[PDB]
């Protein structure tokens, strides 16, 4: 057989936002997640195998959403500023959009 | 869609059908042309780009126009033959619908055409994430990784005009 | 030389030509960049970087990303 | 010409042999296939004759198409296996493939109709070289391969070569086409024993070019195209009549001669390996070479065929003498069988 | 909506071709002091639709020795080729945006030297063939040199998209470093289009050779076909070498320079036609074989020395 | 090969891009990566006439990450089956085909 | 697909106009100088394809054996060319 | 200029290569999570159709080998719905 | 491509067929060699493509760049001939019988 | 003179305005006024079919921190 993992056992929490809110917050996501992410990674690499290492997988939304939700209490209106200027370009490039870069970026470390 | 290469490679066949058959010089030619774009299309659609367009600059119109050229200065007029030109057709025409035929026949042994996988078939996998995974990178281990593909054909190259001009003279 | 005069008055592009050939097979050799091109694009970060595990042994690689250890750009930055 | 050309030219000649040797990469053993097709063309066509053109544009189209099949079967090779070259795996008809294109770049039994005429319209110089250092590279190729090849088609292809090369020689009268259809045979008895001990394929052709490169350079001593050219070899130059006697019945099998030795272990080879039965065939109509052979030994030695008065001419003035090679490559030829165990 | 922009890119296009014809009838005539058309419609603006209309009318003639196909493929072959490699141009968005982007516009170029050569064998009289096998020739050559030149600048831009010299281009035009190159991409941008410097392809004076035995419909689209490429050819300047502002906010002003650096560059061909005498056959090929190219191989060396030693490798994508 | 002028002189510029597993540019694995290394370290020290019937697991799996043609007839199979039981009313494709979408 | 619209519109337009015109209105030419330039011209053109990888080899880690291959593919090409004029090639 | 707009350009493209390289951990959870699911949901249908096959295991790996293997694009799709195979197919290519 | 490389090798037997039978004009084999030359290159770049296996990329091209040359030669072989015989039919070239 | 060269240059030039500026609000209006994501490389088709799926069907919707 394929002993394919069941669906339950595959039914996690995802982040589920825009490619362009990801890619706004992502130089801080890769800053306050990469432990369990690394992790999960690390799991990936070695255990060629998803399935071995599916358990760590879900450690790893887990991980984003809250980051995500403590986003969500504080500097949200600027990230919220950020991202949408952000997702108007055609390649979200990072440099039209600098000045409310500056503004998220400022205040998670006033903040966050 | 699903058929979108096997059509083409359904054609690129017929246009090699022509050729063979030898119309006259410069129409097996505009054959070799058509096969020419129906085959970079080919290519096209398997997920290469620079092998493709590649095929467009040097074959279709870098290396063809020269047959084209110099079927045009040394295979005379293919005069007074003519006329088989249009027999050529019809056996063309009429060996393409044989084949069509014939890979019914064929997918009919299922014991290849998988019929039903049509479509499930031209890609196979990907590096969905991944991002310097583009023909060409690939062309270009020429320069680098591997040179001998270069210094081989870079010879050819050299050595042919050399090879060109004695034979001409 | 004095052909070379001439030459540079006389068929003016192959020697603006040659030169060129020349000191575009010059420049790469002596320059104060020419090793960066190599590190520019080789620092251009396009595969993920798989992490190692920690066996503890090891203390020259940054257990995060933002340790003090590891490699640095900022010869790239401030370049 | 131009100097310059010669060297690119000639070099091209010689990567084109050494590149197929010394890589692995199929692909790259392709190319130098290719290279030797592309430099040996301009050198066929060096005095531009009509005959000559005919000779360039047969050669080339039919180097070519092969060059396009053997190509094909790497191609194929790439999608049953990953790797770019033959292994065990391998298909059945992918192998074939290349045995018969390999076969006709070298020309071996019903391919080799291009040979004996290609062999006729170039000098007899070009004619060495089309000869012997173009059937290396391809030979090469099949030697590596040789675990994975068919035994029944390259007997089959050695058979025939054997027959056409010996029936075609008996009615040839022209020198290049004896030598051209010579080789067939030769070129037979050397892909025999390929699948069974190719360590033997590379001696059957060293003899083979240690006998016909003394024998060409015997028959452009004199530049004789024709058996009476040479048979006047008694009046032109007296010497080279006895051992151009003794290479001529060496490149047959006779036994005192090194050219025996070649035969003979293919035959024991084959006899070890069972082959009593094609072994027996081949060395029975091997003596209708010789018979061939004899008949131009009638004429140029046995025999003195009358000459012109002309010739009273040439032998006046100073005869340029045959290269050293000759000789060394006469003797090293005609006796060293008391030396075969080493050889071998 | 796709449809809606295909038709905002050839109606337009075909339009500007045909003004086009008519601006080179009044700009030509200024410099030669003569009004040039004014009279049938207000200043000339219903000239160009004038003899198009003339033109379809007149009977299409076939000549007696004539292939049916070779003559009828080759009009279609260069007006479609022309039109077809308007699709994928940043002005400043692609319709068809396409990765490796300048590879089809240098591959749809070389195809149109075909239709010079099946019109020409088509033709079937004398003065039809000579002509064609000279200008498959100097389109060809003019291949050679175009090709190099463009990969020097593809080494500058780091890609083969014709959309990435917009951002390599938002400090200083490619003329500026690249001029060498620029006057000798206008050159080749003058043999290509077979205008005058180099139109030996067709010399009036000599052989009055590739519509000889065309007329009417098929006159009008090689005819169509040649003035929308003077176009493109220019426009390809206007985006490769003069980069004309882009401002992500407002996409148009990238549109009006783009407008107003390509009209004058179309302008300057027009202005070169009238001022200068055509070059011998030879001349040509000895101008792009002796002069040019040895430059723009030498140069395009240069061009994968200043990206090294300059620490300046293009970032790819 | 037949003249191994390359590993004398110790250069490799033919042997380093001979199989699906050699060193893929930018580290990008290729295909049946997982198998041709599992079917060449196994041939290795053992020639062929010996890597051809031993090392038969891994060549008739690597014969199926490639061809991939086992995978081609099941799922072919499996359709024919569909097709017949769909002529019947037996098979509705579930909305699952269409269901939500995972992130 | 989008490429396949553009594209059949633009034959159709091509066509559409050559049949409303053909509707509405109701032998040894041979110089081996012109053979010789189409061949140099596919030297030339394989050439342009050995050379047209550059791009994305620009940004190979090596950089040093790049410029070393391209310079000499460069090179050797050019003295083709070079030769090409000192033979009576290129002199038509 | 050219020289210092590329460098620029260059830590531009550092920059963003980054910015995925710290999103790819998620997307790699999400996909092979999202791979399984299409396995998986193929195993049910599978089941259902092969059970009355005679003889005929729901499914099993044409090779022999238990490492873990990703499917082909074809696998996962040519029995869902047709459209989502050829997008995935030639759907970057056609592109948006 | 388990049934789109049978067209492409279909394809390049039917340019064997081709370049195997001759008639009259010689252009018209050469023509035929390309064909199969474009069949080659298309196949190995099929595969290669599918198989990700873009160490092997060069190949696909080196194969056109030989093949362009070879041609090259072919042409100069055939120009020839109509240079001494006015004409590329084959029936010219009978002289080594 | 020749200002009346220029009737004809104007009308030239405003059709090669209209495309450049129709291409670009053509797509600014399907795109649902967000620039047509370029999708040079997988990686970014893959961002856009994420997209897709995240929400409705088309990729311009995109959904938020709320959510
Ligand atoms: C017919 C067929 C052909 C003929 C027969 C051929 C028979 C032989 C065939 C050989 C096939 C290839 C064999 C080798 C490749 C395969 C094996 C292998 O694995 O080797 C890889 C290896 C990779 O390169 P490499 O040799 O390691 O690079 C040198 C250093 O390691 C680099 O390290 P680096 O950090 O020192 O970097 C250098 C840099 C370093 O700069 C700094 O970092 C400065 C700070 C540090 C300073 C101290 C270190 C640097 C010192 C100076 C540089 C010294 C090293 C570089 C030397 C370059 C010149 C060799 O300084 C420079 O930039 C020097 C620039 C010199 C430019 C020369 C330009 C010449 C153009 C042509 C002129 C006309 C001809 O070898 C090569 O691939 C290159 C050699 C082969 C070239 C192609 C084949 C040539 C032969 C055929 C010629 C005819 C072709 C006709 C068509
Ligand atoms: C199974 C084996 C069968 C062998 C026989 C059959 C095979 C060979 C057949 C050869 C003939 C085939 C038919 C061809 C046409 C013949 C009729 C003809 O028209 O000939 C014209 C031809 C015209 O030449 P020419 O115008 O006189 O030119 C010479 C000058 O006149 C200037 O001449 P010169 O008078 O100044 O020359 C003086 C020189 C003449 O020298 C030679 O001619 C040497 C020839 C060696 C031939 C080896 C053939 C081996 C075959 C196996 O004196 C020496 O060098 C004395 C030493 C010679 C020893 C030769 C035998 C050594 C065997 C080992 C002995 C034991 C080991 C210790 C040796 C210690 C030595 C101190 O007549 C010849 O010269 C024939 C030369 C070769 C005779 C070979 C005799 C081999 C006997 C065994
Ligand atoms: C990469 C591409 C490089 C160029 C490739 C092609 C080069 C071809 C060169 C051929 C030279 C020989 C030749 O045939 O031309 C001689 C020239 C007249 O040429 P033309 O009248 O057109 O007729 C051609 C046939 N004879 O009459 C001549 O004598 C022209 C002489 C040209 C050389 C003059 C000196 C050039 C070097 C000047 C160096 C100045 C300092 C440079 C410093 C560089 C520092 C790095
Ligand atoms: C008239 C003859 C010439 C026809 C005009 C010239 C057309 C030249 C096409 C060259 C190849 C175009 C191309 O490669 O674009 C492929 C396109 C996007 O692919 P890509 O760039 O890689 O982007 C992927 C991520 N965005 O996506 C694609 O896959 C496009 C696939 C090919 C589209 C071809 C459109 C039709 C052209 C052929 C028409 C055939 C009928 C005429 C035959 C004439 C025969 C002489
Ligand atoms: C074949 C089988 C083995 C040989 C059998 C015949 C042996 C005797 C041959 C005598 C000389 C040739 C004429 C008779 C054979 C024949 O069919 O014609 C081959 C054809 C000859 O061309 P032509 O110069 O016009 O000769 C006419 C002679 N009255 O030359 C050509 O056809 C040139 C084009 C060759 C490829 C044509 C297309 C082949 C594929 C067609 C579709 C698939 C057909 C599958 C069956």
């Amino acid at each position: 057989i394929v002993e394919l993992p069941t669906l339950e056992e595959l039914k996690v929490e995802e982040v589920k936002v825009s490619s362009a809110v990801l890619k706004a917050a992502a130089h801080h996501y890769g800053a306050q997640c990469d432990k369990t992410n690394k992790e999960f990674m690390l799991c990936r690499w070695e255990e060629k195998d998803p399935r071995r290492c599916l358990k760590e997988g879900k450690l790893v939304n887990g991980c984003a959403l809250n980051f995500f939700r403590q986003i969500k209490s504080h500097c949200a209106e600027p990230f919220t500023e950020y991202w949408t200027c952000l997702d108007y370009s055609n390649m979200q490039l990072f440099r039209h959009c600098r000045q409310q870069q500056a503004k998220f970026d400022q205040c998670v470390l006033d903040k966050l | 869609m699903n058929n979108y290469i096997f059509v083409l490679s359904s054609l690129f066949l017929v246009g090699c059908l022509g050729l063979a058959l030898k119309p006259s010089p410069i129409y097996g030619g505009l054959g070799l042309i058509v096969s020419g774009f129906v085959g970079c299309l080919m290519v096209l659609g398997f997920g290469g780009s620079f092998l493709g367009l590649m095929v467009f600059l040097i074959y279709l119109g870098g290396m063809l126009v020269v047959f084209g050229y110099t079927t045009a200065m040394a295979t005379e007029e293919y005069p007074e033959t003519w006329g088989s030109n249009w027999l050529i057709l019809g056996f063309l025409v009429l060996g393409v619908i044989m084949e069509v035929f014939l890979i019914c026949v064929l997918n009919y042994y299922d014991e290849v055409i998988n019929l039903d996988g049509l479509g499930d078939w031209l890609m196979y996998e990907v590096d969905d994430v991944g991002v310097m995974l583009e023909g060409g990178i690939g062309v270009a281990a020429m320069y680098s990784c591997a040179t001998w593909m270069m210094v081989v054909a870079g010879w050819s190259l050299f050595a042919g005009i050399f090879i060109i001009i004695e034979i001409t003279r | 030389s004095a052909f070379l005069k001439n030459a540079w008055a006389k068929e003016p592009v192959l020697v603006v030509s040659f030169s060129v050939w020349g000191l575009a097979i010059i420049m790469p050799m002596i320059s104060p960049y020419t090793k960066y091109a190599s590190m520019i694009n080789k620092a251009t970060p396009y595969n993920y970087p798989v992490p190692v595990r920690d066996d503890g042994n090891m203390p020259d690689v940054p257990s995060h990303p933002q340790d003090p250890l590891g490699p640095s750009l900022d010869w790239l930055k401030n370049l | 010409m131009n100097p310059i050309t010669l060297a690119i030219i000639y070099f091209t000649i010689f990567l084109g042999p050494v590149i197929t040797m010394s890589s692995t990469n199929l692909m790259l053993m392709w190319v130098g296939l290719e290279f030797s097709l592309l430099a040996i063309i301009p050198m066929l066509i060096n005095k531009k004759n009509p005959r000559s053109t005919e000779a360039a544009t047969k050669y080339f189209v039919t180097q070519a198409t092969a060059s396009m099949i053997i190509l094909l079967a790497i191609v194929l090779n790439y999608k049953q296996l990953g790797t770019w070259m033959f292994q065990q795996q391998t298909n059945g008809l992918i192998l074939n493939m290349t045995l018969m294109a390999l076969s006709m770049k070298l020309g071996l039994a019903p391919f080799h109709f291009w040979l004996p005429e290609v062999t006729q319209g170039i000098p007899l110089h070009m004619g060495l070289i089309l000869l012997t250092w173009q059937k290396i590279a391809p030979l090469s190729i099949l030697i590596q391969i040789y675990p994975l090849l068919n035994s029944t088609i390259i007997l089959m292809l050695a058979i025939t070569s054997i027959f056409m090369g010996a029936w075609g020689g008996l009615n040839q009268t022209q020198m290049r086409k004896i030598m051209a259809y010579s080789s067939i045979a030769h070129m037979g008895w050397m892909l025999a024993i390929l699948p069974y001990n190719p360590s033997l394929t590379l001696l059957n052709l060293m003899i083979y070019i240690i006998l016909t490169a003394p024998m060409f350079m015997a028959l452009m001593l004199n530049n004789s195209m024709t058996i009476n050219s040479i048979s006047l070899l008694w009046n032109k130059t007296p010497a080279m009549l006895t051992m151009i006697s003794l290479m001529l019945l060496s490149l047959g099998g006779l036994p005192p001669l090194t050219g025996f030795l070649p035969k003979w272990i293919i035959i024991t080879e084959l006899m070890k390996n069972n082959c009593l039965i094609m072994a027996t065939l081949m060395a029975m109509m091997a003596l209708l070479n010789l018979f061939f052979y004899t008949r131009l030994i009638y004429s140029t030695s046995l025999t003195m065929f009358p000459t012109n008065n002309n010739s009273k001419m040439m032998t006046h003035q100073t005869k340029t003498k045959p290269n050293l090679m000759f000789s060394t490559l006469a003797i090293m030829s005609t006796m060293t069988l008391p030396l075969a165990p080493q050889l071998i | 909506m796709f449809f809606i922009n295909i038709l905002t890119l050839l109606v337009p296009i075909l339009i500007a071709m045909a003004f086009l014809t008519l601006v080179e009838r009044k700009i030509l005539g200024y410099m030669q002091l003569r009004k040039g058309p004014n009279i049938v419609g207000p200043y000339g603006i219903l000239q160009p639709f004038a003899d198009a209309m003339k033109l379809f009318m007149k009977e299409p003639m076939r000549p007696l020795t004539t292939s049916m196909s070779l003559f009828i493929i080759a009009p279609t072959l260069s007006l479609t080729l022309a039109l077809s490699l308007w699709v994928p141009l940043p002005m400043p968005h692609p319709l068809i945006n396409l990765n490796l982007g300048i590879l089809f516009i240098l591959a749809t170029s070389s195809l149109s030297v075909y239709s010079i050569l099946w019109s020409g064998w088509a033709s079937n009289s004398k003065y039809s063939l000579f002509g064609a096998l000279r200008a498959v020739a100097q389109t060809i050559s003019y291949e050679v040199t175009m090709a190099i030149i463009l990969l020097s600048v593809l080494l500058m831009n780091g890609s083969y998209s014709l959309q990435t010299l917009i951002t390599t281009q938002e400090h200083m035009w490619l003329l500026l470093p690249a001029w060498p190159m620029a006057m000798m991409w206008f050159i080749s941008t003058l043999a290509e289009t077979n205008r005058a410097p180099f139109d030996l392809t067709e010399g009036e004076s000599e052989l009055v050779g590739f519509n000889v035995e065309y007329a009417a419909g098929p006159f009008a689209l090689f005819f169509m076909a040649e003035y929308t490429n003077i176009i493109l050819m220019n426009a390809l300047t206007t985006i490769i070498f003069l980069g004309p502002l882009y401002y992500i906010n407002l996409p148009e002003l990238y549109s009006t320079n783009f407008m107003m650096e390509a009209l004058l560059l179309s302008s300057t061909f027009l202005w070169i036609r009238a001022s200068y005498p055509r070059f011998r056959y030879d001349q040509l090929m000895h101008l792009l074989w002796k002069n040019f190219l040895p430059l723009t191989l030498a140069l395009c060396m240069w061009h994968i020395s200043l990206p090294i030693f300059t620490a300046g490798v293009p970032p790819y994508m | 090969p037949f003249l191994d002028i390359q590993k004398k002189l110790g250069i490799s510029l033919d042997r380093h891009f001979m199989f699906l597993s050699a060193e893929q540019p930018y580290k990008n694995a290729a295909r049946c990566h997982a198998f041709e290394k599992e079917w060449i370290e196994c041939a290795h020290g053992i020639g062929g006439t010996r890597a051809k019937k031993e090392c038969k697991i891994e060549f008739d799996d690597f014969e199926e990450c490639l061809l991939r043609y086992k995978t081609m007839r099941r799922m072919h199979d499996i359709k024919k089956q569909r097709e017949k039981l769909m002529k019947e009313g037996k098979y509705t494709p579930p909305p699952h085909h269409s269901g939500r979408e995972e992130p | 697909m989008n490429l396949y619209t553009v594209i059949f519109i633009n034959i159709l337009l091509s066509l559409t106009l050559i049949l409303v015109a053909f509707w509405l209105p109701q032998r040894l030419p041979f110089s081996m100088k012109f053979f010789l330039v189409a061949i140099t011209f596919l030297l030339f053109d394989l050439e342009i394809a050995l050379l047209l990888p550059l791009p994305w080899a620009i940004q190979t880690i090596k950089t040093s054996t790049m410029m070393i291959m391209a310079f000499i593919l460069v090179t050797i090409l050019s003295l083709g060319l070079a030769y090409e004029w000192t033979q009576k090639g290129l002199e038509w | 200029r050219m020289m210092r707009w590329n460098q620029e350009r260059r830590r531009l493209l550092i920059e963003d290569l980054e910015a995925r390289i710290a999103l790819m951990p998620l997307f790699q959870a999400e996909k092979d999570r999202r791979t399984l699911q299409i396995l998986r949901e193929n195993l049910e249908e599978e089941a259902i159709i092969m059970k009355d096959v005679p003889n005929w295991k729901v499914g099993e790996s044409v090779f022999h080998t238990t490492r873990w293997v990703p499917p082909l694009i074809g696998e996962m799709y040519g029995l869902r719905t047709k459209e989502e195979m050829s997008n995935a197919n030639f759907g970057f290519t056609w592109y948006t | 491509m388990p049934s789109t490389f049978f067209n492409l090798t279909m394809a390049f037997s039917l340019s064997l067929l081709g370049t195997l039978m001759f008639r009259s004009h010689l252009m018209s084999t050469l023509l035929c060699l390309e064909g199969m030359v474009l069949s080659l290159f298309i196949m190995t770049s099929v595969t290669s493509l599918n198989s990700n296996s873009m160490s092997s990329m060069p190949i696909p091209i080196t194969i056109l760049v030989f093949a362009a040359c070879e041609a090259a030669v072919g042409l100069a072989l055939l120009v020839k001939v109509s240079n001494t015989y006015g004409t590329d039919y084959v029936q010219n070239l009978n002289l080594l019988q | 003179m020749w200002f009346e060269i220029l009737p004809g240059l104007a009308i030239m030039g405003v059709c090669l305005v209209i495309p450049g500026v129709s291409t670009a609000y053509i797509h600014k209006f399907t795109n649902g006024g967000k620039e047509k994501r370029v999708a040079r490389v997988q990686y970014q088709w893959y961002l856009m079919e994420r997209d897709r799926r995240i929400s409705g069907v088309n990729r311009y919707y995109v959904s938020k921190g709320l959510e």
